[PDB]
Formats: C-alpha cells, structure tokens, sequence
C-alpha cells in the first residue's frame, strides 16, 4: 500500500509506459514527478507534425533531451524569445514547414549535432546558414527550395561540413551556374548523392564538368529539366563509372541514341529521363541495354524524411515513439 | 540540321 | 623348262594425268584438298586436258566460268570414280 | 479530366487548385510534397513556377501549386 | 544510511574466505543492499571500491619477493579464490547492475577485476611471467611441470584482458596477454632454439638433425593445446620453423646433393617436407635433381657404350630404366609434384636427345631411327611369341620414351618405311596390335601427323577386299596356271620408285592384261605401274629328275623362264631378253651363283669375286643335286 | 528437488525448485551456494505470487497482455501495490512487466486530484503554480 | 622530327611532337596554332580517317609525315 | 621484292589516295572555297566559318534559294571512290596486322601464365611446350600473311589471282581462329583443346609453306603481271 517508497526507477519504468496526453497530465503531481516526467529517457524521440504551437514550448520541449524530432508541414507562429544551451538533436525535419525567419534563427541558432536535416520550403538568411555552418558532422542534408540564401554564406557553409554524402538542392529559385561553381568548390568531394533539377537555364555544363572531375565517385546524380546541360555533359556523365540513379527528365536537345552511351557504363543501374524519349523507342531502349531502370523510380528518396507504404509514420528507420494518434 | 512546352494549358 | 607355278605383285594406283597439283588448292592431286584435308577429292576432268579436284572446281565454277590456266569456257569431260 | 480553374491566388504569389483523375490522382504519397520537376515526370504540365506546396486532407488526391510572380 | 554499513561490510568480509556462506545471511545481505538503493547509490559504489583496493593491498604486502615457484603457487591460488569470491560478490550487489550502473552515460564484477588489474601490474607481472619461462624451459628433462600452474596464470593473463569502458563487455580480449606473455615467450623459444640447433649440428649428422626438428616442432604445436590460448598456434609456429630451418638452408642444400648421390629414398621425404614448411625455398632441390639425373642418365647409357649403337632393345631398355627408377623416386619426393616432375622432364629430354650414342654418329636424329627399328624388331613376327598382356604394356613405355622426344618428322620417315617394308612383305605379327599402335600414336600427335600410316593400312584392307572378288570374276576366265595375288597402292603415301625397266616374259602376260582389263574397267581412270623390283614368286623347273623348286623374285622368275628352250646361253642373250641393268643383273648373277644350280665355265672356282664380260656362258648344271627344294634363293 | 521459503511474518511454503528458479535472485542463490527467510514480503502476497508462478511454470520464456492476468489482478487496491513491490524485489520479469502495464492501463482518463486521492499522495507544489503548470502545458 | 598539317588556309604549318602524342592533344595543339572550332574537325592521313583514341605511330605518323584537317559542319 | 615495298612504305600520307579523299566527300564552299565535309543527313547547312555569312546544303553545290522553297532542288567520283575502298581494306588489314604482331610479349606472359596453371592442373610440362610451340608458329604466320597482302596489294588482276587471295583469305580466317583458342579456353576440356590446337597449328604451317612456295613458282614461270 505504500506508494511513498517506490522509487525514481520504478516510476520512470511506468512511465515509459504512458501516452503523450495523459503523460502530459500526470506531470502536474507534485514536484517529484515533475522532475520524474523529464529524465532525458522519455522524450528520446517525438513527433508534433501539422501543428501551430508555442515557440518557447518546442524550444523547452527540444531541451528535455530529443535526439529526433519529426516536425514537417507544421507552424510555430510566434517569435523565440529564450535562449538555451546548444541543442543536441542529431534529426531534423522541416520539410515544406511553414515558420517565420525569426523563430527559424531562434531555433537554428542551438544546431550542434545535427546528422540529418531537412528544411525545405522555408526562407532562410546568410547568418542563418553561417550558424547552421557550425554543424561539421552532418550526412543527410535536404535544402531544397529555400529562398534569401546568398553563394558566400552557400559555400562558407559547404566548406564548415564535412560529411557531405547526402544532398537533395533543387528549385531553389536563386541557385545559378555561380552558385554551383560555389557548390563544387566547396563541398566534400566524398559525396554521393546530389540533386540539381529544374534548373534549365540556372547551371551550365562547364560546371558539372567542374563536379565531375572533383567527383569520380558520385552514384546518385539528379539534373532533370535543365536544358543548358548539352551533349558533352553526357561525356562528363560518361566520366563518372560510379553512377546507379541519373535523372536528367524533360531535356529537349538530348536524344533517345546519345543516352545510350551512358549505358555503356555497366555501373549504370536506374535511368530517370521522363520525356526526352517518347513512347515506343524506350522499349528499344531497353532491349539495346538489359541491366537498366528506364524511367522507373519516379521520385529520388536522397536524405527525404519518409517514403513509401502511405502511412509511414517512421522516419529514416528511427520510428518516433511519441505523437497525437 | 526546345520541346514538351511547360506552360500552362487550356481549361 | 616349265617353272611358272606361283607368282605376287603390286601394282601403284595413281590417276593417269601428267604432273598433279591441281593449281587451285595446291595440294598433291592423290592427296586432299582444302576441306578434305582440314576435315572426299575426286578427279574431274576438263575438254582441254586439264584435271582438278571436286571441292575446288566446284567452287571456281560456280565464282567464274574459266578453265584456271587457259582463257576458254569449261565443261567436264571425265569423272572420277 | 484533369480540370484547372481561375487564378485564385494570395496577396504576393499565385494559385491554381487543380483535380486529377482516378489513374493520375491514384499515386500522390501522404508521406510528403512532390517536387515540381517530380511531378513533371509524373506528366502534369502547367506553366513555370508551379511547385507543389501543400496537401490538403480532406482532398487527398486534389493538387494546389504555388507559383511567383 | 551508515547503521547498516558495518554488518554488510562483515558479510562481505565473511564472503571473501569462504567459510561456507549460509543462504539466510545471503538474504540479508542482500535485503541490505536492496532497502538501502530504495531510499542514487554512487556512495556505496566507492565503499566497495576503496574497500577493494584496501583488501588487495592487504594481501599483495604479504607473498611478494618469491622469485619463483611460489609466486605461481600464491598467484594461481588467491586468483582462483578472488575469482570466486568477486564472482558471489556480484551476485550479492545486482541491484546495483541493474538500475544505477545502466545508467552509465563499472559492473561490480569487472570492477573488481580492473582492481585486480592492479595487482597484475607489480613485479608480479615480472616475476610470475619470467618464472612461468624458466619452468617452461623444463622442454629438455625434468617433467614434473605440474600444468596447472600454467593453465591458471595463462586463463588470468587472458581474463585480465582490460574491458572497463572499451565498448562494451567483451570478454575474449587478449592486448594484456600479446604483450606481457607472448612475446617474451617468442624471443626465449628463439633463443633457445638458436642454441641447440647449432650446438646439435657440430656433433651429429644432418641425418638425425632433420629427425629431431621434426620432433621438436610436433611436440610445440603438441605443447600449444594444453598450457596456452589457440591463437598462438601460426604464429609459434612460424617462429619455430624460422629458427631450426631458413637458416641452414646452406647445409640442406649440400646434404641433399650427397643424399641424392647415395639412394637414401626415406630421409630425403623428411628433409623435403622440412623445406616444404617454409614458403618457396625448394627451388634449389630442383636444380640439384635434374642435374643429377640428368649426369646420372648420361653415365648410365655411357656404360653400354658403342656396343648398344646397334642394339636398339638395349639402348631403349637403359635409357626406360633410368627414367622409371627416378619417377618411382619422385613418387616420394615432392608428392606428385608439378615442378619436380618438370625437373624430372627436363633431364629426360636434354639426355635423350643428346648423348654418348648421338655423340659419336654426329647425327642428333640418330636416337629416334634406334627407337624406331626397336618398334620394329618388337612388332615383327619373331618366333618367341610376345603375348598381349606385355604387348600393349611395352607399347605403352615406348610411347612415353617417344613422347619425350621431339624430332617426330625424322621418326614418321622411319616408321613409315619400315611399317611399308611389313607390310609388303606381310611379315605382320598383329594387325590389331599395330591399330592399337596407330591410334594412340594419332591421339598423342593429332591426325595430321597420321595420315600416311592410316592410308597404308586402309589400302592393304582394300587389297584384301579386292583379291577375292577379282577371284571371283575369274571363276569364269581360267587363270592359266598360276595363283596371283596384287596389291595395289596408293601412289602418294607408299614411299617406293617406278621400275627398273622389265619385260615380263611370256607366261605371265595373260594373267597381267586379265587383272589390268578386269580394274582399269571397274574403276573410271587408274593408271597402274606395274613394278616388279619386289614381287616374289616360286619355280617348279620340271627339266630336273628331281622335281626342284625355287623361291624366287620375277628377275630370277624371267632369267630362269629364258632357259624354257635351251640351257647354255650366254650373258648378253639373257640382257636383251630382259632389259636388266648392270648392277641389278651383277646382284642377281651373284645370288643365283651362290647356289650351284646355275654354273660357269669352272664348277667350284670363287663364286664371289668373279666379274665376267658378257662374253661368258651361262649353263643350266644339268645333274643337280641339292640338299633340299624349296628353297628361298633371296 | 525442493525448497521452502520463510515468510517476513512466519508461515513457511514448500515449493518446487524449477518454480522457484524464475526469481532470478533466487536462482543465483541456487546457482553458487547451489528455510530461506524473505524479510520484506507479505504472507498472503507470497501466496498470490506462488499461485502466478507455478500457474506460469511452463512458460516459453497495452501491449496485448494475456487473458489469464485480468482473472487474476482482480483484486483490492493495496494488495497489487504490494504485489508490484514484491515482483520488484524478487526479480520476478513476468509479474513486473504486466503489473506494470495494468497501472498503466489503470491511470489513464482520471483527474489529477483522483489520482493523488487513490494514490494517497499528498499534494505540495499547489494553488501557486498550479494555472502555470497548466499554462506551460495548455495545448494537451 | 615534327608534324605538319594542312591549314584551310593552305600553307601546311608546322608542329612539334613526340611518337606517342594523344590525337586530342593534336588537335589542342592545332586549334592553339589557329583557333579553329576543336570539335568540328577530322584529321586525313593516308587516306584513312584519323579517329580520336589512338596515338600517331598506332596510325603510322612518322616525322615530318604531313596530314591534312578537313572541316565537320553541322547544320 | 623490295621496289613495291619500297613504294607502298614511301607513303607519306600515300601522296594520291588523300586526294581522293578529297574527292570523295570535300566540296568548296560557294563563298569560302575549302574543303568541307559534310556529315549526318540533315541536307540543310550554313558554313559554320568565322566570316562565312552564307548557307547550302551539301548537293546544292550553287543557289541556296531551294531548300526552304521549291527553286530546283539540286538539278571521275565513283570511279576513283572504288580505290579508296580496296586501299582502306589492304592497309587495314596491314596495321591489324602489325597491331597484333606488336603485343607479341603479353601473349608470352600469357600463355607462360596459362601453361604454368595447366602443369599444376595435372599435366607435366608437355603443355607448356606444345602452347609455346603454338604461338611461335602463330606469330610466324602473322609475319607473313602482312607481306601476302603487301604483295596482293601491286598487281593487275589476272586468272591467277583470284586463287591466290582466296588462299591468303583462308589463312587468314584460320589464323582468327587460333588466336580465338588460344586466348579463349585456357580453362576442363585440356585434352580436347590440345587436339584441337594441335591440329590447328598444323594446318596453319603447311598452308604458309603452301602460300611461299606459289609465290615462288610465279616469280619462276614469270606469270605475275603488275
Ligand atoms: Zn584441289
Ligand atoms: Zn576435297
Ligand atoms: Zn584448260
Ligand atoms: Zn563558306
Ligand atoms: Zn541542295
């Protein structure tokens, strides 16, 4: 019957046990399960997604010790007006979340240890990216779509990172060929996975020739609907022995013939060129070159949150533990 | 000897 | 007096044609020709005293109507058997 | 069909809500936003700007884009 | 709390000299160590590591400084007790293990042995280490070793394996026993070793040394599984083979050399596998033998000298005899190798091509004509039957002697020849066993290089096919008087000239124009040179009161049938009347002479030297007695 | 074989030894040193604890917790306490983990006052931060 | 010892090289004497069309060899 | 004999069949007078100079006013484009086999390789010596098909020929399949493999004997007329 002997253990043994709103309940006790209800252990892993909730709130609510927060899609409308220690999330996603600049620095201004990233959709600022620099062990990095963003902040923050294996950069508006001559000058030649569509008269080949040169061993190469990428960009292509993903979708003046070169490199293992060869041809396509993808794999999963079985509630393998149903 | 016209298409 | 009771011979079975090359396939006329030799050669034989294989006239025939020596059409004379 | 509409739009960008059909509309993920270029190889096709920028629920197989100025 | 302390620090005093822990105190021990961490024990931790410490040394103050023999029996011991006694410890304490120290962001037991870690690291990890390799350098005599002193410091050496926050627990983690044991141990083996192999090797004969390195390096891969750890079996043994070979590889070579010169087909197994340990050091073994053999054959056919250049048999049977003994040596010496083999091949070759019989006839294509005409004389039909089952056997061996030559034209020439002159003369001993010849001869020389030979029994099995039958079409054309027989060659493959300008006397001339007509008719066109150098044939002479007969060719077949009229002719009627030139007629007058059927002028002058003009009278000596007809005058 | 175990309050229960080795505490007793007197259990909770280890003697070895624990739990308020603390002591995984998931089970969808009234916990650390505790919370 | 080749100019120029040159380094080498497009050029020597890959002596260009350069519109 | 050789090897970019080439496919531009090539198939060209301002297809030769309308749509070449042909086919064939007598060294270490791998796969060193005998007589009949086709090169057709490039073609073809033995089946069809390498390399040495002494036979009887 007695209760006042039970210990700090046992009771974090039934609490981790317990669903976030009830969990949230009982942390109004008494001081002891106040301290009980964060112990470092228990908000290891959460996930908030779709909401609109107070900044200091997350902020409070990442210092409890998280080391992967899934929060895409989801707004913190108010401005941060606290500082903490620098925070040691390792899994960070922001994908097409909408949130002012503001609060993105507030929050961003304690990245210390942050091994995946994603921050698509939003707008960010030269000190933004700069405190972001301070990050020298991230792998998976998503900042696809940003705006405000300038090259020198770009490529000092490149130079910062080190383990750059993981790289999803398209539609950003504001990206040109000096913004990827900026890329390939400074980031870690060990990378894998790079994703440049859409930019159709942003890039230039000279520079893919710059990144292909620096990067023999890219495997994962992602240019489509870029038209400013001619036939010797195919050379440069042909350059690379390492390569299995290659999208280059909606180039006009590439042709069904020239591509084929590209399957003289047996290391080619999936082939994502939507629209440059028509119907009929593609199957002569692949009875030419018998070990490839011809427009296959629809989209690139390259340091993306999720993917697959529409439920997915997973997140690169590290299933959150803590969500609303 | 410029294709698959991206505009926006009629209603 | 007598004294004729027992007698043995041999006797050369060669093909009656003055000296044997064949002047296609180069070989000894007796011997084989190119695809009997790597891997059944008899002897035809020309209007204008000339005589060559089976595999090689056959072939030359059926490429040009010559006799290989001699400007002049060719149609057999003698087979070989 | 693949029915657009006007250009509602918001006080600085553009809108146009647009509704696919069964066979188009029958592979949009839960999961996340399409890029523009992906859903171009998934053969939509509307003018320059046009990047996928939200899902609404309710809808889940009816797209709305955003495009700038 | 401190009202528990002190009895829980007797329990644990109790635990450690085991005087027979009853089970109602482990209770409260253990009720202690419980209702204490559920008041957040780290307090308690540092009173039992100080508590430990304290012990330990305690117990390290007495026993040190016992330079050996005890050091082991104090060592293995209290190791063996503190093992246990921590062991219990950890059980009594789990609490601990299970709630504050997962909390680690330290596990009593292997607390208690980074405590001994402590112990492990006096000149304890001195004195116990150089005692256990001066008892283990009890190798040559006194075995009262008593292992399990060993065992016990080798399993603590390795328990100590440090493990405190590496990753995780790790347990089989040998650093502390690579580098305070092992090497040590490696560089006394060296040492010791390096002694006694040239302390040995100054007393003794190589022939013993191989045996007691063999000796020695079983019985350390022998030692290895009972005192120490597995994974310092590749490496001791490594080391081992280093020092007793790899070093006086000098004195095998020069041993091997003498040991190869005496027959000595044991030892020498044990010195190749000796050499063989080693990575690639037996290639000076094989230049060795195959000069050897290579000296060894040479000699060997110089025994037999010049007597053997017109025996084949013998110089055949020398040369397979040397060739067996040293393959049934190398039977055993490289276990069916593929480069002593080439050694052994090599010499084969380089003495059969070239050697004392091909040395004096300056002729390097002078071997293949013996091997060849020793075929021969093996595949004629002689009168001391060889049977089948030494037949194809010594057909076998010639073929091996053949195929280490490699003049094979010079040998096709040969064989040809003289498998023509066999076959002509039908003197065959078996036709089966000459196809045998010719089959593995093809399969061992493709069938380019057995052409001829197959055309030349394929002809003779058609002249077989044809006699009869052209017997047959002469059941109705009643051959005259005579038996014939034909053969009729091909013209490319037979190795033979035109004629020498005959004229085939009367008699014969109705069967020759029959056969010519019954084949220059069955067959297109064939052109048949009918010569007659070579065609035997028999006499029956009815002008004696003796009924003689003769074996004899058509050119004394047409000098004898001249005399069907008279018998006293002279010289140059029977050269007109037979077109034979004057060697041949010379060679034929002589034979025929040899005899006294035929006489000159003289009746028993010299019947050898004489050379007569054609002015001279050749008489048939009319009363001829003979010692007996049939005779074959050839 | 067999082993009796000594109640806290006296009483003595024979037991076979292969049920009594789940308790790992009583196993490493049987394992090295191979009437125990058990100071800090309840007699009759030793009997219910007896009762769930030898009906769970053939065991393979939320959440979907097996039926056969709802016909056993059933039971007044202070005598599960004392069964969790028990299965705590001895070690007793089985017991530990499903007594755990039915207070879990047994918390949910009550008022905070309910829960320090059943709990008889008293309540400090109120009526001052009570509005700000729910304010730094309020979005539930 | 050099190369010379055929300028559309007339007036065969001269180079300098080494056997073992690369037909790509060639071709720097002449769009460096005059500036024409290096990628719309083919090189004739002996009649046969001097491809890309292999190296003078591969196709037999000894020195003072001369060639000729012919132009490779595409309209 | 040396004097064709001597005039075949004094090339120097050949002297005559480079302007072949040019008339071949070199037409001068109607405005820049050069020789231009065209390529592809298009039809539809503008001279791509630095100061050509001045568009025609290839067969225009002339107005540019047809293609784009309905103007007239281009209203000793092939005797002399048959040379070109019979001379790329002889050289070729020459620098194939050079190309393939110059890698002489890596087929040793190749076959040494293989023999040494075969000798270990129970055999003594007999296969060693019959691969090594192989390619000797290989090499050597390479040596000599490249100067067959140097002479089959300066002569006039006659009766005769015909027989001889025939040969040269059926040594040629026997040659390719040797090689194709020899570097394909190294690895277990050993005795099958010896047959049949054995047999090849026979018939391959008898066929140059066969080739040497027809040449020599022409050179006697004086049949060969350049
Ligand atoms: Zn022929
Ligand atoms: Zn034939
Ligand atoms: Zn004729
Ligand atoms: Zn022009
Ligand atoms: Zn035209």
């Amino acid at each position: 019957v007695s209760w006042d002997s039970l210990p700090d253990e046992l009771l974090l043994g039934i609490f981790s046990c317990l669903c976030l709103p009830e969990l949230l309940k009982v942390s109004g006790v008494c001081k002891r399960w106040y301290r009980l209800a964060s112990d470092e252990s228990l908000w290891q892993t959460l996930d908030l997604t779709g909401k609109n909730l107070h900044p200091d709130v997350t902020g409070r609510l990442l210092s409890q010790g998280v080391i992967a927060f899934r929060c895409p899609r989801s707004f913190m409308d108010q401005p941060l007006a606290e500082h903490f220690s620098p925070f040691r999330v390792q899994h960070m996603d922001l994908s097409n979340s909408v949130i002012e600049v503001s609060t993105l620095h507030g929050i961003l201004s304690q990245c210390s240890k942050l091994q995946n990233l994603s921050l698509e959709g939003l707008r960010l600022s030269d000190p933004i990216v700069n405190t972001l620099a301070k990050n020298s062990n991230l792998v998976r990095l998503n900042l696809s779509g940003c705006s405000g963003f300038s090259e020198f902040a770009l490529q000092t923050l490149l130079s910062s990172c080190s383990r750059l294996d993981e790289l999803n950069l398209s539609w950003c508006f504001d990206f040109t060929e000096k913004h990827v001559q900026v890329a390939v000058a400074h980031v870690s030649e060990t990378i894998t996975q790079l994703n440049l569509s859409g930019y159709r008269k942003n890039l230039q080949k000279s520079d893919l020739s710059t990144l292909v040169r620096r990067c023999p061993n890219l495997v994962h190469l992602d240019l489509s609907d870029s038209v400013m990428l001619k036939n010797d960009c195919f050379q440069e292509f042909f350059q690379l022995n390492y390569l299995q993903h290659l999208s280059l979708s909606r180039c006009y003046d590439i042709i069904p013939e020239t591509l084929l070169e590209l399957g003289e490199i047996p290391t080619l293992k999936t082939l994502q060129v939507f629209g440059i060869v028509p119907d009929g041809t593609l199957q002569l396509l692949k009875e030419a070159l018998p070990h490839l993808q011809i427009n296959c794999s629809h989209f690139t999963t390259i340091a993306r949150p999720t993917i697959g079985n529409k439920k997915n509630q997973e997140i690169w393998g590290i299933k959150c533990r803590l969500t609303l149903q | 000897s410029a294709g698959s016209v991206e505009q926006t298409p009629r209603r | 007096r007598f004294e004729v009771k027992k007698w043995n011979a041999v006797a050369l079975w060669a093909w009656d044609i003055v000296v044997d090359n064949c002047a296609i396939c180069r070989n000894h006329i007796m011997d084989l020709c190119i695809e009997c030799q790597a891997n059944e050669c008899t002897v035809a034989w020309g209007v204008c005293n000339h005589a060559f294989h089976f595999h090689c006239i056959s072939r030359w025939l059926k490429t040009r109507q010559v006799c290989p020596l001699d400007n002049r059409e060719w149609e057999f004379q003698k087979y070989g058997h | 069909q693949i029915y657009y509409s006007d250009k509602y739009d918001d006080e600085e960008f553009e809108y146009r809500h647009v509704m696919l059909p069964k066979d188009i509309a029958k592979l949009v993920p839960k999961t996340h936003l399409m890029s523009e270029s992906e859903w171009r190889n998934l053969g939509v096709q509307q003018s320059q700007g046009w990047v996928h920028y939200m899902i609404h629920e309710p809808e889940p197989h009816i797209l709305l884009f955003r495009r700038p100025l | 709390l401190d009202q528990i302390w002190d009895d829980l620090r007797a329990g644990i005093q109790q635990v450690y000299t085991r005087q027979s822990m009853a089970k109602s105190r482990y209770m409260e021990l253990y009720t202690h160590v419980y209702n204490y961490c559920t008041s957040v024990g780290l307090e308690l931790y540092k009173r039992l590591k100080e508590f430990l410490k304290n012990y330990l040394t305690n117990l390290l103050k007495d026993g040190e400084d016992l330079m050996d023999e005890s050091v082991l029996k104090f060592y293995t011991q209290q190791w063996e007790d503190y093992r246990f006694s921590s062991k219990v410890l950890n059980g009594i304490c789990a609490y601990l293990n299970r709630h504050w120290v997962r909390r680690e962001c330290y596990e009593i037991y292997s607390l208690a042995l980074v405590t001994w870690r402590d112990c492990l690291f006096r000149p304890l990890n001195k004195q116990v280490t150089n005692a256990v390799l001066k008892l283990i350098e009890k190798e040559r005599n006194g075995e009262t070793i008593n292992t399990r002193l060993i065992s016990g410091v080798v399993q603590s050496y390795v328990e100590l394996g440090l493990n405190e926050d590496d990753a995780f627990a790790k347990g089989p983690t040998l650093t502390v026993y690579k580098e305070s044991f092992e090497s040590q141990f490696l560089a006394d083996t060296e040492r010791f070793y390096t002694r006694e192999s040239t302390e040995f090797l100054q007393q003794n004969p190589v022939t013993e040394y191989m045996k007691k390195a063999e000796a020695r390096l079983l019985e350390e891969q022998r030692r290895v599984q009972v005192y120490l750890h597995e994974s310092t079996q590749d490496e001791l043994a490594r080391k081992c083979e280093q020092v007793l070979i790899e070093k006086h590889l000098e004195i095998f070579h020069t041993e091997f050399q003498n040991l190869l010169d005496a027959d000595k087909n044991e030892d020498l197994g044990r010195m190749y596998n000796l050499v063989s340990r080693i990575q690639d050091g037996l290639g000076e073994l094989k230049k060795l033998l195959e000069t050897h053999i290579h000296n060894q054959g040479l000699a060997a056919i110089e025994k037999c000298g010049e007597a053997a250049l017109n025996d084949p048999k013998m110089y055949v049977q020398t040369v397979l005899d040397v060739h067996k003994k040293y393959n049934a040596l190398v039977m055993s010496a490289f276990n069916n190798d593929a480069g002593f083999v080439a050694a052994l091949d090599k010499a084969c070759g380089r003495f059969i091509n070239n050697n004392a019989v091909t040395k004096m006839a300056q002729s390097s294509s002078k071997s293949p004509e013996l091997l060849a005409r020793y075929c021969d004389s093996l595949l004629k039909k002689s009168s001391k039957n060889p049977e089948e089952a030494e037949l194809e056997d010594t057909l076998n061996q010639v073929m091996v002697v053949f195929k280490y030559i490699e003049d094979k034209d010079v040998f096709q020439k040969f064989y040809a020849k003289m498998l023509a002159k066999r076959l002509v003369h039908q003197n065959s001993a078996s036709d089966d066993a000459e196809a045998s010849m010719i089959s593995k001869l093809k399969q061992a020389c493709g069938f380019e290089y057995t052409s001829k030979l197959q055309r030349m029994f394929q002809d003779i099995g058609v002249s077989k096919d044809l006699n009869e039958q052209f017997k047959k079409h002469l059941t109705n054309s009643e051959p005259l008087d005579l038996d014939f027989s034909i053969q009729v060659l091909s013209s490319g493959s037979w190795p033979f000239q035109q004629s020498c300008t005959f004229a085939l006397p009367s008699e014969l001339e109705r069967s020759y124009q029959r056969f010519t007509a019954f084949y220059a008719s069955r067959h297109s066109g064939r052109k048949l040179t009918w010569l007659y150098q070579l065609s035997k044939g028999e006499l029956v002479t009815n002008c004696f009161k003796n009924r003689y007969t003769l074996q004899a060719s058509t050119f004394q077949m047409a000098i004898l049938l001249q005399y069907n009229t008279e018998d006293a002719y002279t010289v140059q009627q029977l050269t007109d009347s037979t077109q034979i030139k004057m060697d041949i007629l010379a060679q034929v007058l002589q034979i025929l002479l040899k005899s006294k059927l035929l006489v000159l002028e003289d009746e028993n002058a010299n019947v050898d030297e004489v050379e007569l003009k054609p002015d001279t009278l050749i008489k048939l000596y009319l009363g001829y007695k003979n010692k007996k007809l049939r005779v074959n005058i050839n | 074989p067999s082993i009796k175990l000594q109640s806290s309050d006296g009483e003595i229960f024979e037991v076979d030894v292969e049920i009594a080795k789940q308790s790992v505490t009583i196993k490493t007793m049987l394992e090295d040193l191979g009437p125990v007197p058990l100071p800090n259990v309840n007699a009759a909770i030793l009997k219910k604890v007896i009762q769930w280890c030898t009906h769970h003697k053939d065991d393979p070895p939320t959440d979907d917790i097996p039926v056969w624990d709802q016909e056993f739990l059933k039971v007044d308020q202070g005598t599960l306490f004392e069964l969790i603390l028990a299965a705590n002591y001895l070690d007793i995984k089985g017991l530990l983990d499903v007594t755990c998931k039915t207070v879990a089970n047994m918390i949910k969808g009550k008022t905070p006052e309910e829960i320090r009234k059943t709990f008889n916990i008293k309540n400090d650390f109120t009526e001052e931060e009570e509005a700000q505790v729910r304010k730094e919370n309020q979005w539930c | 010892m050099q190369i010379f080749v055929k300028t559309l100019t007339g007036k065969t120029i001269t180079l300098e090289v080494e056997p073992s040159d690369t037909i790509e380094n060639v071709k720097a080498k002449i769009q460096d004497k005059e500036g024409i497009p290096p990628d719309q050029q083919r090189l004739i020597f002996a009649g046969k069309q001097l491809e890309d890959g292999r190296t003078l002596s591969d196709y037999n260009i000894q020195k003072e060899s001369t060639l000729h350069l012919v132009l490779r519109l595409r309209g | 004999k040396c004097k064709w050789l001597k005039k075949w090897i004094k090339k120097c970019d050949d002297d005559s069949e480079t302007s072949n080439w040019i008339a071949a496919n070199t037409k001068e531009c109607p405005k820049c007078h050069v020789t231009i090539e065209k390529d592809g198939g298009c039809n539809h060209m503008v001279c791509r100079n630095q100061n050509c301002k001045a568009e025609f297809c290839w067969v225009c030769l002339g107005p540019w006013e047809p293609h784009g309308s309905a103007w007239y749509n281009c209203n000793a070449q092939e005797r002399s484009r048959a040379a070109l042909q019979r001379y790329l086919f002889y050289c070729n064939r020459y620098m194939n086999h050079m190309q393939s007598l110059r890698a002489a060294h890596k087929l040793y270490a190749q076959v040494k390789q293989k023999m040494e791998e075969m000798q270990q796969h129970n055999m003594s060193w007999i296969e060693v010596q019959f691969l090594k005998k192989a390619v000797d007589v290989l090499c050597q009949c390479r040596a000599t098909l490249m100067y067959t086709y140097v002479f089959a090169f300066y002569l006039k057709k006659n009766n005769q020929s015909i027989i001889f490039e025939n040969n040269q073609a059926d040594l040629e073809n026997a040659t390719a399949v040797l090689s194709g033995y020899l570097e394909r089946d190294i690895s277990d069809s050993l005795q099958d493999i010896k047959q049949k390498v054995q047999d090849k390399y026979r018939y391959c040495e008898s066929r140059r004997r066969v080739l040497l002494q027809h040449v020599h036979e022409g050179y006697e009887k004086d049949l060969w007329e350049y």
